[PDB]
RNA sequence: GUCUACGGCCAUACCACCCUGAACGCGCCCGAUCUCGUCUGAUCUCGGAAGCUAAGCAGGGUCGGGCCUGGUUAGUACUUGGAUGGGAGACCGCCUGGGAAUACCGGGUGCUGUAGGCU
RNA sequence: GCUCAGGGAGGACAGAAACCUCCCGUGGAGCAGAAGGGCAAAAGCUCGCUUGAUCUUGAUUUUCAGUACGAAUACAGACCGU
């Protein structure tokens, strides 16, 4: 039996990185986190006030709740069969924003500016993608010169 | 030998500190504790007045922090008291009460907040402090950045804080570093703090010089010979150069002279030329040991 | 010829006295270096217990007194006549700061008290030029160059050349 | 071009020597009557403007040490899935896809805001 | 406010080791204790002052039946420190 003690197996997930110990650099502190904003989460060895236990290291989930130095956030995390969606307080150093939640602000920029201009004139703007077509024909020009005969080579040893 | 210290493995594992750090100028340890902002409030922008005070001269501005880095709102500097007849004395007590006094006259210039908050007229030196009124705009309640200056009871960074508030600011501060207060005793003194704000702390060494001996009068006091100011005119003309701040606060400033354009620092020599200098030096070398021997 | 701002002069003179007894032994090691100069000197304590010589943790050994300026050069002349101005090759450091002592005190010029006594001393100058200063100031701190640094070659000619006097290997 | 005040990213920015600084900055500097602190106006606080680019700082320099980013190592080590494949075992062949790190050889050597100037 | 483990070259008796200096130094020291993390104008050395190691209703994390204790996180309201 293993033991219990919140920090245990976290030797390395803690740590920093080789040659970044030291001071927090400023501008980590200084981006308003603002309610419904996506979020992921990586605990932080310099700051021992407000760490997540182990478990979460590693997520993501929106925020619900903001204050002077934190924020209360929304996860969900399995256990034996069912997930059980859980609310945890976290200081903001163990925290950045979530990074696939902008480049859906941006092509729905791009959906929506197509569909009002382009159709005065008379054309239809498929804004729905698809995943890598097969593709087709194509020729291959020699130029004069050719191509080159790979007959394979003969072993031998080299210790 | 000893060993060396300083090897390929020493550098190898080097981290260096932040570069405003190596410089030597920004503590950040106070900076993280001044700088920032409580995230319930949002953008609401922090404020602080810095103060600075070089060799010959001090420097007044005006901030809030973004992430791409702090922003200066308003600044009033110690090299423009030229403009309102003050011929010496740029570097003292009293020359950071005008330099405090102008960055907040001048910050009451720029938003529309001349007839409100006029603070003080007289000079009268003792604790003070400013309200605000009802169906009226506001006032101003920024923090002080000290630097790395010893905070001690007598310091001119304390002069520019009180020439700042009397203008018209609502900076919390204390009477337990404005000069005079006695801190043996334990009360705070009124005319002690307004004898170092005027500048007759500066009067007392021309009196007591000139009466001693001719000697130490010449090195000294010698650009105030140069442009005449005797200890008659002394608390005569820092009564002048508080009004024309009242009077006349707007910045003004000299227009972009034309470019002659000439290089005058060396420009990073090339591949190509470094190369150069590398099939010289190694056939030259080989050339004359065949001259010497 | 030289330019005007490397000007060698001196910067400190430091003076202590070395005892081994807590009582009445220490404090007349303090009466001594008080006659001479107009400061009173502090005195130290220790790092650790060494019974073959015998001083406990932090109990009192030494006493030391730095002068600058005006009074580093009347002081200093009055030690050269005890060690009639002379100094050994193995006597200077590698920055370049020279170090030399003598036997007793009453030929310096101070007066025999019955009580106080004589002691001997432990002279120190350090030598400098108009910007060693950088290096100890809070604000923007640098180094002080390579062409600034004394050396074992600039602390030499300096004592020799001016004072008349002689110096010999061994 | 360049520099000051306050910065964001934290070595393409650090370290060792060496060659250049014109104007305005910024500094070494000279004081200790008052404010403030020292065994010692050295530092810390305060007043000044006789002296010089020797230094801190800036630019450049170096078959320089590091740091950052390519090429070799290499489709070599490892691998998901697989067949009633070989072999006494150890372990190793092919099937279907994912793919590392030195040594050795290249080149680069800080960007960049907010606000006052100077050529 | 101040910077260590340790290293070199100097100095009266003083020596391997008493204490004074100048230079080199990414922490090789230190932070009550097993061991891992974490920290250099400090979380470490030295002074100054003090007692948030005070009273009080809820949310949450951890072990989990998503019960108890134990211990931990993020707030609100007193009166206080510096």
């Amino acid at each position: 039996t293993n033991t219990k003690g919140k920090r245990r197996g976290t030797r390395y997930m803690f740590s920093r990185p080789f040659r970044k110990h030291g001071v927090v650099p400023l501008a980590t502190y200084m981006r308003i986190y603002k309610k419904g904003d996506i979020v992921d989460i990586k605990g932080m060895g310099t700051v021992q006030k407000g760490m997540p236990h182990k478990c979460y290291h590693g997520k993501t989930g929106r925020v619900y709740n903001v204050t002077q130095h934190a924020v209360g956030i929304v996860v969900n995390k399995q256990v034996k069969g069912k997930i059980l969606a859980k609310r945890i307080n976290v200081r903001i150093e163990h925290i950045k924003h979530s990074k696939s939640r902008d480049s859906f602000l941006k092509r729905v920029k791009e959906n929506d500016q197509k569909k009002k201009e382009a159709k005065e004139k008379g054309t239809w703007v498929q804004l729905k993608r698809q995943p890598a077509p097969p593709r087709e024909a194509h020729f291959v020009r020699t130029n004069g010169k050719e191509p080159e005969l790979l007959e394979p080579i003969p072993y031998e040893f080299m210790a | 030998f000893v060993k060396v210290v300083k090897n390929k493995a020493y550098f190898k594992r080097y981290q260096v500190k932040f570069r405003r750090r190596r410089e030597g100028k920004t503590d950040y340890y106070a900076r993280k504790r001044l700088v920032i902002q409580d995230k319930n409030k949002y953008n609401t922008p922090k404020y602080r007045m810095i103060v600075r005070v070089t060799n010959r001269d001090i420097i007044c501005q005006i901030a809030y922090a973004r992430i791409e880095g702090d922003m200066i709102v308003c600044a009033a500097y110690a090299h423009e008291l030229p403009k309102y007849g003050v011929k010496v004395g740029l570097t003292n007590y009293a020359a950071a009460y005008c330099t405090g006094l102008l960055l907040a006259r001048r910050l009451l210039n720029r938003f529309g907040m001349d007839k409100i908050y006029e603070g003080q007229v007289e000079v009268t030196g003792d604790e003070y402090n400013v309200e605000s009124i009802d169906g009226q705009p506001g006032a101003f309640t920024c923090y002080l950045d000290a630097g790395l200056a010893r905070t001690t009871t007598g310091n001119k960074v304390f002069g520019a804080l009180k020439g700042a508030v009397d203008g018209g600011l609502s900076i919390p501060h204390s009477t337990k570093r404005f000069p005079g207060y006695d801190s043996e005793s334990k009360e705070f003194n009124a005319e002690v703090h307004r004898k170092h704000i005027m500048g007759q702390n500066v009067a007392d060494y021309m009196r007591y010089l000139m009466e001693e001996d001719e000697d130490a009068y010449k090195k000294q006091f010698s650009q105030y010979i140069k442009n005449n100011v005797t200890p008659d005119m002394m608390e005569e003309m820092y009564k002048k150069a508080h009004a024309a701040i009242r009077e006349n606060p707007v910045y003004e400033k000299k227009p972009k002279r034309e470019v002659k354009k000439k290089r005058w620092n060396r420009p990073k020599m090339s591949l190509a030329q470094k190369k150069d200098r590398v099939a010289q030096k190694k056939a030259s070398f080989l050339r004359a040991q065949e001259r010497a021997a | 010829k030289e330019n005007p701002m490397r000007e060698l002069r001196i910067r400190k003179l430091c003076l202590n006295i070395c005892v081994g007894e807590s009582g009445d032994r220490l404090t007349r090691a303090a009466k001594v270096l008080e006659q001479l100069t107009g400061q009173t000197p502090v005195f130290s304590k220790a790092r650790y217990t060494v019974r073959s010589f015998g001083i406990r943790r932090n109990e009192k050994i030494a006493v030391h007194c730095t002068v600058r300026g005006a009074k580093a050069e009347e002081i200093l002349e009055k030690g050269l006549k005890v060690r009639e101005y002379e100094l050994r090759k193995n006597n200077f450091s590698d920055t370049g700061n020279f170090g030399f002592g003598i036997q007793e005190h009453i030929d310096l010029g101070i007066k025999y008290d019955p009580s106080i006594g004589i002691y001997g001393l432990d002279f120190y100058v350090v030598l400098g030029r108009p910007g060693f200063s950088i290096a100890d100031k809070k604000r923007r701190t640098g180094c002080i160059g390579a062409k600034h640094r004394i050396s074992k070659e600039e602390a030499m000619r300096w004592f020799q050349q001016k004072y008349d006097g002689i110096i010999l290997p061994g």
